[PDB]
């Protein structure tokens, strides 16, 4: 599924 | 930790255990080849060769199926760390890669934690989880065997600095969390532990915001734990994590 992003949404 | 309960096996993928000589500390996987800990853990400057890092552990010093053991190739203490004030209380561990060029081998039990946004303003309302294998009460005889975690609210610097809390002891780069009422806290043996706090602006809603640094007495009244403020050090972490 790939990584879940660590970014501000 | 005091006032907490045993954490679920899949509950703490990020947490790392650090062993050397007679010593122990915890830390957080913030990238596959990098652990963030407290500098005061490595105050005595042991040799990387003597350091053993174990990822994916649930029971302190217990072998397990998801567990992964790793050597440490080097580590960096923050250049301005003080063993007296504990200001700037953080350190980076560079994990040793294997022949395939991998360090941590990610899985559901072993995964990095997101770094903090930093720009967003800190709030008292924000809630955090603190975790560790240290003393479950003050005067405790041994370290916990199963990882404990407990929920604690963030505490504003202006209220932690206030003279009824910790006063002049709270410096730039530090942060506090816990109930002024007491009861829930990290304790001795919890050094280098990750404080993970709600971040409404983050996609995972959860980021590493503190490193377990110091306090006064396991869970005492009016005395929250003091943590290294990870967001304060983003630039330092980015800069020495290219490395
Ligand atoms: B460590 O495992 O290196 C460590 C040694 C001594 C003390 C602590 C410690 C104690 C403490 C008491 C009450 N509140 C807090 N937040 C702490 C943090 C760390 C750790």
């Amino acid at each position: 599924n790939g990584p879940l992003s660590c970014g501000q949404r | 930790v005091v006032g907490g309960l045993v954490a679920l096996r899949g509950a703490h993928p990020y947490i790392a255990a650090l062993y050397w000589g007679h010593s122990f500390c915890a830390g957080s996987l913030i990238a596959p080849c990098w652990v963030l800990t407290a500098a005061h853990c490595l105050q005595d400057r042991p040799a990387p060769e003597d350091l053993t890092v174990v990822l994916g552990q649930e029971r302190r010093n217990h072998s397990c199926e998801p567990c992964q053991t790793l050597a440490v190739r080097s580590y960096r203490l923050h250049e301005a760390f003080s063993p007296v004030s504990y200001q700037h209380d953080l350190a980076l561990l560079r994990l040793q890669e294997d022949a395939d060029g991998s360090c941590a081998l990610l899985s559901p039990y072993v995964q990095p934690v997101c770094l903090p946004s930093g720009a967003a303003r800190p709030s008292e309302t924000t809630l955090c989880q603190v975790a560790g294998w240290g003393h479950q009460f003050e005067g405790a005889e041994e370290y916990a065997s199963f990882l404990q975690e407990a929920q604690v609210p963030f505490l504003s610097l202006e209220r932690c600095s206030a003279p009824d809390v910790h006063g002049s002891s709270i410096l730039p780069g530090m942060l506090c969390a816990g109930f002024l009422e007491g009861g829930t806290d990290a304790c001795q043996g919890d050094s280098g532990g990750p404080l993970v706090c709600e971040d409404q602006a983050a996609e995972r809603r959860l980021t590493l915001q503190g490193i377990i640094s110091w306090g006064s007495g396991c869970g005492d009244r009016n005395k929250p734990g003091v943590y290294t403020d990870v967001a304060y050090y983003l630039a330092w972490i980015r800069e020495h994590t290219v490395s």
